[PDB]
């Protein structure tokens, strides 16, 4: 029913430091694959954070705070996922005694962590360093540092092209920001078999809709590309429509009408001289022929998002009535319409030999998701560069750099209102921890001499992966986006700022 | 103990009489105000209140705790209704107005058990209030930044309120900007204008506070643009829907002929083309209809770089229009032709252009002819703390609201409720009798606000409400040297400081409000000395 | 607080009676006088 | 997935404490109209079916059940009470909960529960001595040696079902205290007796003992049943033929034997039976049997017995007769035996019941109770334990104070006073524990009708100016002087009452986490 | 649909501290603690433990309090 005081305090801390305990393990270059199991029916296999945290329902509320966290962060970033849930634990648990053991007020502890991330968010992006957005080799470098940990990794290289190569393809800068629309442009496509190296991101779109009339062209050298929303069939009247006929010979005259404006529409579109007629609604058999030797081949039942996307790459603005059918609607800059069978399932492709369509190849249509969402990670931190190009210390360093100037700071701060200032530092540290265990190396060892290292030479420097020794950054390289460590803790330490506000639970609607 | 039998009076339902149901009125009032009374003052907090589906919601919003708190009995409802009357009334107060009740009440009650009529109780709070409304007018004052401080002090039991400055400020700013005149004179503040929206991202102070208003919509067709003018723009500011016509519910079309079939078809298309084009051709660069528009119809405006958005909220568009000063066309006649008036119903704005903010991405009416207006949008870590945020930004950003349409102003930090106390404390011997008992249980009971904002801190608050106690008590002894009241408690320090100063205000006509309703309640309730339920079907 | 669940609250006999849910039928009998008291003087529905 | 308790309920905080108050209340607010020469009384019928009615309010909250722990404690300190005193039982506990009452402000403004525990506790400790200041010892000091126990076993009998019919109980009752030595006051002598039936005041106070009638065998009807010097033989086994109990093996060859063996058994029987005989007595008394034949005989020699007498009937004829329990018949010798002033055997209610009246030598009387209902002969027995018993705490304490709210109220007054030269915490807890005193007045005045406001507050005024026993004149409904009017009641009371009271009020102010366990 | 491996025993409950079990019990114990951290002292204050078999008990010390109650976790 209720429950007030330190009870409902400590349950909700226990219960956001629960939710970490999940994904700890799947934050480093080792992390593992918790192969979830969804109630509708399939499976999981990813390691992504989010991707768990979503496939796993939850009861107590500030579980339920906790886990929609790795939300929002993956609605900024694509990337730091499960670290924002990791440090939004370890802050509510590092302020846990203080909480109550120094029976500091909760308004307090707040006052402070407002304050102490603000300090934090300097040290931030005082070790940042800038990237040249347009270098691509520094992009792919980039790229391919967020693209480890999973296991899309065995290609890292092809990755990152296949990232910048869509990312690059899809913006669009515009000024009087850069507008990338990853989502409606890069229509992914995974297809079971081959290699992962079959895969490439073809400069168009790939549908597998096949050709509305048999002899039909399977492919049109440079098509006039003709975009439409209604159908091509007879219409009816909105209205109330109805027909009395009792003048004998009349039913011929209307049930020919029929044919005749099926012709008109035709007309219409043949008109400015088309060879690929691709509409989003049907295609009256009748319609088909007039438009077979009207010298085209058609296309029906297409998705907006299908369509809107052809309509960028063969720039043939989509049009709804044909009687204003305008020839600016076009079809030029548009290669050519192959029509490949892939193993007994037709497709087509619009290729050019602005919006790009990634075709994925693998070992199964199951292996492919952990593709598509590991390549989404690289797209997306390809993005933020793109619409931010500054980098922070990767290896857990720039974690590590803030839990000093912290620290520092809160030690010479003086007053309660230290201690969870402190406790913010102390928590910060997590990071560079979790990723020394997932490596294997000793945490209290290599943490007290990352963190000496760090206190003087260099901020640069944070724990190697696969190694389990602290390496410089600078050195073997591994910057992540500064985008993702501004939300990583800008949302934690709010989390942990509105968990701390309850001191009362209560249930019913 | 347990009440129960019949006898005689056969009634279909439930009746307790006398002290029986008069101490369970009581109960009652006195839980569903201890619920929320640990959310009072800047050292309360908020609670979660979850459903039977497991989801919640967190705020320290009195007045929705109480009512997101199924509540079953009248006193309860009452008091849950009445704790309703203050947010719906001067828009923040709600949590207090309740506490009052319940202490005039539970207090009420104990008078009569000491064998004191509730009318002669009664009478004696009535006389209280007279004498304390009065004295309300004795410690207030007309506007002499007491907005940017009105607008803060009402974020202290809120999640707003650790970045008190930023939003105490973003608050005034935005709202004055929607000033206007209603009719004849007025100059009230659009207790209800300025947008609010929210959108999980970023950090609690990266919340931007638009230069016009946002209106919540995409683009209609992608293929229209998604930012338009950097100069001016001309914004169509509808109503109707320009989708393909259906004719009268009641116009059968009977064809004879079947000539007339094709042609009175593709006629249909044309008829909302047509006014479609009548709108164009007025320099419309932007459109904003709320009925919707059709994917024929939208073209239209495709073909020609109109950036037009389909069913907007008519509750904005009625914003949008007074803010580009067009005009929001319910239909194109005027006298008996059809035209949007090119430029005449049109609105000038600066710049209309489409922001993302992840996931999410609305559209922005930034800079306008006559606008003023604003509109804000919270960033926060989620949902949760998210409707919070404005929920507790409007209980803030209301205070503000009246404040200015009443300039007037009291000193809080429990500090009107410790004056009042004292000054009706020693005014109850002007009448002595039984009827003292009332008002000094009045005037006594009104030391709850200052007890429990304090209690609230855990440490020993008899400290404090002592402190403060003695202080009045004593101003009001040449009240001549250099009177001080205005003293209020700082919870934050634990010691009694001049509230007028630190920065504590709070309008006159809330507290003014608050007191002279909740006792309109505690009255109804003292009345009440049987309680018969009917049985239900 | 009614069959319906409608809360009220008065001095007024005429109204407390109606409400009431008065089960015996002679009982019911003084709501009909009270109800006719309303009716004549509209005043006194407690007294009559 | 683990446990630490297995599904048992425990509730803690500073709401618990509250809780706990609120609970004692009621259990409180039940007592407070039983309250006063005019108070209220209540009918319990315990989930048993046994209806009861009464006013001591031991016994009221004996018959709640009542099972919170915190709200429980008030029913001990209501026993205590009816112990270490025997009175005033009713208002220990409404003292008790009124502080309970009175520490909610405290504890609920954000006070320590310790401090408040320290504050009612010096409280108590001066209240407590003032009452021994004000504890009039007297002797002859206008007041007499009945006049004491009368004036004090009367006010004390007053609001009780007994109350009309005053005169007549409390001459019964002191008398009855007196029956005893009162070198060493033992209620277990006064002995009570229920009879079916009768006026509630056409009771008997009998002067030696009076004991119920177990005479179940044959042959009665015969033995005088009416005596007046008769030699009490206060005999404790047997007189039965083949015995009652116990026995051994006869085993015999010989026809003779056999008619031996049997003319040996009544032999040894009647010897034993003329024993009695010889000590020539007139009554024959046995807490073991008097067999058909036994009986039959002393019918024939005109002597009267009675055989299984009540084992605490036996001690009480001791005590009358002044005879001494003898086990055996050999040795018995005549200072053994005892003599009454009056024998006779009563047709009382009906219902035969032998007593002996009269014994100028008696140190235990006995005295038959009647009533119209079981319930009031019942409620009678229990209004006068309360009457004895106060009457003999006042032989071995002379010192008496005059209720009706006086001593209440003025140990008010100087404890008020008191708080003023402590100011703070301390001052308020300090003046609160006064101001809670004022609960025996003001309720006692609720009861009874009086303007309890304006009969309270007029008191307060006279009593803290001046006049140290003004309380309230149950007659013109005033205050008065309590001890002038002669409201007597021993000191031993109020001091027992507010020691004894207070200690449930912190024992309860104390706990902060109850934990029941289920099961 | 989950499977379920290792298992022919019987049905019991194996708590493996390489699951964070030395907290889950430190929980266990954290709980009991502030029973105890509010009894000792002269300001400290008392518990009313009622008997499995209902009998009313209160106690400042915490040898007694623990020994009438129904401890259960084994790390408490
Ligand atoms: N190559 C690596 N070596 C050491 N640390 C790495 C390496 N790759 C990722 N990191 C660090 O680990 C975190 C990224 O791990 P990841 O498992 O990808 O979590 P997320 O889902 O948040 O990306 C960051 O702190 C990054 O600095
Ligand atoms: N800065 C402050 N310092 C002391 N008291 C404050 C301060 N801020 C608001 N108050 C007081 O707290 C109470 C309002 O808090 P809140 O719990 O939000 O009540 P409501 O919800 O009814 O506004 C009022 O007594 C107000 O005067
Ligand atoms: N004759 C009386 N006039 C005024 N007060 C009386 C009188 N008789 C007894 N009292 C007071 O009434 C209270 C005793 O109440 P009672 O109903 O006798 O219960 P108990 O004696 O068991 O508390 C005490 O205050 C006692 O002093
Ligand atoms: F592992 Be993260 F989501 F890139
Ligand atoms: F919670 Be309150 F109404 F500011
Ligand atoms: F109660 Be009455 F009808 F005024
Ligand atoms: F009820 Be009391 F023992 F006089
Ligand atoms: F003094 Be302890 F509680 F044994
Ligand atoms: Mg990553
Ligand atoms: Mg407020
Ligand atoms: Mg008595």
């Amino acid at each position: 029913e209720r429950t007030t005081g330190r009870q409902a305090q400590i349950s909700n801390i226990t219960a956001a430091k629960a939710v970490a305990d999940v994904i700890r393990t799947c934050l480093g270059p080792k992390a593992m694959l918790k192969m979830l199991l969804d109630p509708m029916g399939g499976l999981v296999l990813t390691n992504d954070g989010h991707a768990i945290l979503r496939e796993i329902d939850v009861a107590h509320p500030a579980a339920k705070s906790m886990l929609e966290l790795s939300r929002t962060q993956d609605e900024e970033v694509g990337d730091g996922t499960t670290t924002v849930i990791i440090l939004a634990g370890e802050i509510l648990a590092q302020c846990a005694p203080y909480l109550i053991e120094k029976n500091i007020h909760p308004v307090i502890i707040i006052q402070a962590l407002k304050k102490a991330l603000t300090d934090a968010l300097e040290v931030i992006k005082q070790v940042s360093k800038p990237v040249d957005v347009e270098n691509d080799a520094a992009m792919k470098k980039l790229i391919q540092a967020s693209i480890g940990t999973k296991y899309v990794i065995h290609w890292s290289e092809k990755m990152c092209e296949l990232a910048l190569d869509a990312v690059k393809t899809v913006r669009k800068d515009l000024g009087q920001n850069f507008e990338i629309d990853i989502k409606r442009y890069v229509r992914v496509e995974k297809i079971p078999g081959g290699d992962v190296l079959d895969s490439r991101v073809l400069k168009g779109v790939l549908l597998n809709k096949d050709v509305v009339h048999p002899k039909m062209s399977r492919h049109i050298e440079n098509p006039r590309v003709v975009l439409l929303d209604c159908p091509l069939e007879y219409k009816k009247g909105e209205s109330q429509t109805n027909i009395e006929i009792e003048k004998e010979e009349d039913w011929n005259r209307i049930l020919q009408i029929e044919e005749e404006q099926v012709q008109l529409m035709c007309e219409q579109i043949l008109a400015v001289r088309p060879t690929l007629v691709i509409t989003e609604k049907g295609v009256s058999d009748l319609a088909q022929h007039y438009l077979l030797k009207g010298g085209c081949s058609v296309l029906r039942r297409v998705k907006k998002s299908d369509n809107n996307r052809i309509a960028r790459v063969t720039g043939a603005t989509i049009v709804n009535r044909v009687e204003d059918l305008k020839e600016s609607d076009v079809g030029t800059n548009c290669g050519l319409f192959k029509v490949e069978m892939i193993g007994d399932e037709y497709f087509s492709f619009l290729d050019n030999c602005k919006a790009c369509t990634i075709m994925l190849r693998g070992g199964s249509k199951d292996i492919l998701n952990e593709i598509d969402r590991n390549l989404q990670d690289a797209m997306a931190v390809a993005r933020n560069v793109m619409l931010s190009p500054s980098l922070s210390p990767g290896g857990g360093a720039t974690e590590m750099a803030v839990s000093v100037k912290l620290a520092e700071k809160a030690k010479q701060l003086e007053g309660i209102q230290q201690w969870p200032y402190q406790a913010v530092a102390d928590a910060m540290e997590c990071i560079p921890r979790t990723l020394i265990q997932n490596a294997g190396g000793d945490p209290i060892r290599l943490l007290s001499q990352l963190r000496a290292k760090h206190a003087q030479g260099n901020f640069t420097t944070g724990i190697d992966g696969d190694k389990g020794k602290i390496v410089d950054m600078v050195s073997y390289g591994i910057w992540e986006p500064e985008v993702i460590k501004q939300q990583s803790v800008k949302t934690a330490i709010e989390s942990a700022c509105l968990l701390l506000r309850v001191d009362d639970i209560v249930s019913g609607v | 103990f347990n009440n129960s039998r019949s006898d005689t009076l056969f009634l279909g339902g439930e009746k307790i009489s006398g002290d029986d149901i008069r101490n369970q009125n009581v109960l009652a009032t006195m839980a569903v105000a201890n619920v929320v009374k640990s959310s009072l003052g800047p050292v309360g907090l908020d609670k979660m209140l979850v459903d039977d589906i497991g989801d919640f919601t967190v705020t320290n919003d009195g007045a929705t705790i109480l009512s997101l708190l199924d509540v079953q009995h009248p006193a309860g409802k009452i008091l849950v209704e009445l704790a309703q009357q203050q947010d719906r009334e001067i828009g923040d107060g709600t949590t207090s107005v309740v506490i009052i009740a319940s202490e005039l009440l539970k207090r009420a009650n104990e008078l009569v058990k000491n064998k004191i009529h509730p009318t002669t109780i009664i009478t004696g709070f009535r006389v209280a209030l007279r004498e304390a409304i009065r004295f309300i007018n004795e410690v207030l004052s007309t506007s002499v930044e007491t907005l940017i401080n009105i607008a803060k002090t009402s974020m202290s039991s809120k999640i707003i309120g650790a970045d008190s400055d930023f939003f105490s400020n973003m608050v005034v700013d935005a709202l004055l900007a929607v000033k206007t005149q209603n009719s004849k004179g007025e100059i009230k503040y659009p207790v209800k204008a300025v947008n609010v929206l929210k959108a999980h991202g970023k950090s609690a102070t990266e919340s931007l506070l638009v230069p016009g208003y946002a209106l919540n919509c995409t683009v209609a067709s992608q293929a229209m643009p998604k930012r338009i003018a950097g100069g001016n723009v001309k914004i169509a500011c509808l109503d109707l829907n320009l989708q393909k016509a259906r004719m009268a519910m009641g116009v059968q079309i009977n064809i004879d002929d079947p000539e007339q079939l094709e042609q009175i078809r593709k006629r249909e298309a044309g008829i909302v083309l047509e006014r479609v084009k009548k709108i164009i051709d007025a320099g419309a660069q932007v459109v904003l209809t709320t009925k919707g528009i059709d994917d024929l119809c939208l073209k239209e405006f495709v073909e020609a770089k109109i950036m037009g958005v389909r069913r907007c909220k008519k509750e904005d568009l009625r914003r949008i229009a007074r803010a580009t000063g067009a005009t929001l066309v319910s239909s194109m006649s005027n006298l008996e032709g059809e035209e949007t008036f090119e430029s005449s119903y049109l609105g000038l704005c600066d710049e209309v252009v489409q922001a993302k903010f992840s996931d999410d991405e609305c559209i922005l009416i930034k800079g306008t002819s006559k606008h003023s207006s604003s509109s804000i949008i919270l960033r926060g870590a989620n949902d949760y703390s998210l409707d919070e945020m404005e929920r507790s930004l409007h209980d803030s950003l209301s205070v503000v609201k009246r404040t200015l349409e009443s300039g007037n102003v009291v000193p809080g930090g429990g500090c009107v409720e410790a004056a009042l106390n004292i000054y009706l404390d020693n005014f109850a011997t002007t009448v002595g009798s039984r009827e003292q008992l009332a008002i000094a249980e009045f005037a006594a009971a009104l030391l709850i606000i200052p007890k429990t904002l304090a209690v609230n801190a855990a440490k020993d608050s008899s400290e404090l409400v002592a402190k403060l106690r003695s202080y009045h008590a004593a101003s009001q002894m040449a009240k001549k040297r250099r009177s001080y009241r205005n003293y209020g408690l700082d919870l934050i320090r634990g010691k009694i400081v001049d509230e007028i100063h630190a920065g504590v205000l709070e309008p006159t006509i809330s507290k003014v409000k608050s007191l002279k309703s909740a006792l309109e309640a505690c009255v109804a309730i003292l009345r009440i000395d049987t309680m018969i339920t009917v049985d239900p079907e | 607080k009614t069959s319906r669940g409608e809360i009220i609250i008065s001095n007024d006999g005429h109204t407390i009676l109606k409400q009431m849910a008065i089960l015996h039928p002679v009982a019911r009998m003084l709501v009909e006088v009270s109800a006719a008291q309303d009716s004549e003087a509209g005043d006194g529905t407690t007294s009559v | 997935i683990v446990v630490l308790k297995e599904g048992t309920d425990a509730s803690q905080g500073k709401g618990q404490i509250i809780s706990n108050i609120n609970a004692c209340v009621a259990v409180q607010e039940a007592l407070k109209p039983t309250l006063g020469p005019l108070g209220s009384d209540i009918l319990i019928v315990t989930s048993n079916q046994k209806t009861t009615i009464s006013n001591d309010g031991a016994t009221i909250l004996k018959l709640l059940d009542v099972v919170h722990p915190a709200a429980k404690t008030l029913v001990d300190i209501s026993r205590a009470q009816d112990a270490e005193v025997g009175d005033g039982t009713t208002s220990v506990t409404i003292l008790a909960g009124e502080l309970m009452k009175e520490a909610k402000p405290f504890l609920e403004e954000g006070i320590s529960s310790h401090l408040i525990m320290k504050g009612y506790r010096k409280a108590v400790s001066l209240a407590v001595e003032k009452i021994n200041e004000l504890a009039v010892d007297i002797t002859s000091e206008k007041s007499s040696g009945r006049e004491l126990l009368e004036r004090c076993a009367r006010t004390a009998m007053s609001s009780k079902l007994i109350h009309n019919n005053a005169d007549f109980f409390v001459k019964m009752c002191v008398d009855a205290v007196l029956s005893l030595d009162r070198n060493d006051l033992d209620d277990k002598l006064i002995g009570i007796k229920k009879i079916p039936g009768g006026a509630m005041e056409e009771s008997l106070f009998i002067n030696g003992v009076a004991f119920k009638k177990t005479f179940s065998y044959a042959g009665f009807e015969q033995q005088p049943k009416k005596f007046n010097n008769p030699k009490i033989l206060s005999l404790n086994v047997e007189l039965e033929l083949k015995a009652e109990k116990d026995n051994a093996e006869v085993r015999v060859e010989h026809v003779e034997d056999y008619q031996a063996i049997v003319d040996a058994e009544w032999q040894l029987i009647f010897e034993k039976l003329r024993q009695v005989e010889e000590t020539g007595a007139n009554i024959v008394l046995s807490k073991l049997p008097i067999g058909d034949l036994a009986t039959q005989f002393f019918a024939d020699r005109n002597i009267f017995c009675a055989g299984r007498v009540s084992a605490d009937d036996m001690n009480r004829v001791i005590q009358a007769v002044g005879g001494s329990i003898q086990s055996t018949t050999s040795d018995i010798k005549p200072e053994h035996l005892g003599t009454c002033a009056l024998f006779e055997e009563m047709q009382i209610g009906s219902e035969r019941y032998n007593l002996f009246q009269g014994c100028p030598q008696a140190k235990t009387c006995t005295l038959l109770l009647r009533g119209g209902a079981e319930q009031v002969i019942a409620e009678v027995e229990r209004s006068l334990h309360d009457a004895i018993m106060i009457v003999k705490r006042a032989l071995q304490n002379k010192l008496i104070v005059a209720g009706g709210g006086a001593t209440e109220m003025e140990v008010s007054k100087c404890l008020r006073d008191y708080s003023k030269t402590i100011a703070g915490k301390q001052q308020m807890i300090i003046n609160a524990f006064a101001k809670a005193l004022e609960v025996i007045p003001r309720q006692l005045c609720e009861n009874a009708g009086f303007d309890a406001i304006e009969i309270l507050n007029k008191l307060r005024l006279a009593h803290s100016k001046g006049e140290k026993w003004y309380g309230v004149v149950f007659e013109t409904e005033n205050i008065g002087d309590n001890f002038a009017k002669f409201v007597w009641e021993p000191a031993l009371v109020k001091i027992n009452a507010l020691n004894s009271a207070t200690e449930a009020t912190n024992l309860i102010l104390s706990v902060d986490e109850t934990i029941t366990n289920k099961g | 649909q989950n499977p379920n491996a290792g298992l022919f025993k019987q049905g019991y409950n194996s708590y493996s501290n390489a699951d964070g079990q030395i907290i889950k019990s430190i929980a266990a114990i954290r709980e009991l603690h502030q029973m105890c951290l509010t009894s000792m002292g002269p300001c400290g204050r008392n518990k009313i433990i009622v008997n499995h078999l209902g009998k009313i008990i209160i106690t400042n010390d915490a040898a007694t309090m623990l020994r009438e109650l129904d401890i259960v976790h084994p790390a408490v």
